[PDB]
RNA sequence: AAUAG
DNA sequence: GCCATTTTCGCGGCTATTTTTTTACTCCCAAAGTTCCGCTATCAGTTAGTAAAAT
């Protein structure tokens, strides 16, 4: 996403980083925004919409 | 925490699919419960309710706590 | 432009 | 070459609040650069399905 970064990325780089791995990168962000939208770690940036 | 549902235990896919199938929705309903119905839950397995307790534990609750005028 | 102080 | 007279130059209080303006007008053509719709093709993301694993 960017953050805290001067540029986006891909998945291809993502991968990069450490196994390059599209399929994999895919599932560890879908795990981490499956974590994020959990209402426990959520109520804090749900008030910014 | 009484009145929070079941969905902000963190609880793993087939654990809240067992507790749904059992129909709890709120934590006093579960912590109301012991071993007596979670462990005859049915595709309920033992690994399964050590995860829950362990989760209880954490939340400072345990299992089938004596509440009265529940709901 | 006009009006208020 | 200094003494006076005429000519420019710059100035004339501070806060608010109500509200637009308006004349004057060749045409055609060939050549050139740009746009708008449609189609292609590739890549990346998303989604459905199925096997692998775990209870």
């Amino acid at each position: 996403f960017g953050i805290d970064m001067n540029t986006d990325h891909t998945l291809e780089e993502v991968g990069k980083q450490f196994d390059v791995t599209r399929e994999r990168i895919r599932q560890i962000e879908a795990k981490a925004l499956r974590k994020l939208r959990h209402p426990s770690r959520s109520e804090v940036l749900r008030s910014f919409l | 925490i009484l009145l929070r549902p079941v969905d902000d235990l963190e609880l793993t896919v087939r654990s809240a699919n067992c507790l749904k199938a059992e129909a709890i929705h709120y934590i006093g309903d579960l912590v109301q419960r012991t071993e007596v119905e979670l462990l005859k839950t049915p595709n309920l397995g033992k690994k399964s309710l050590t995860e829950i307790k362990d989760v209880l534990a954490s939340r400072g609750l345990s299992l089938g706590m004596r509440l009265e005028n529940w709901p």
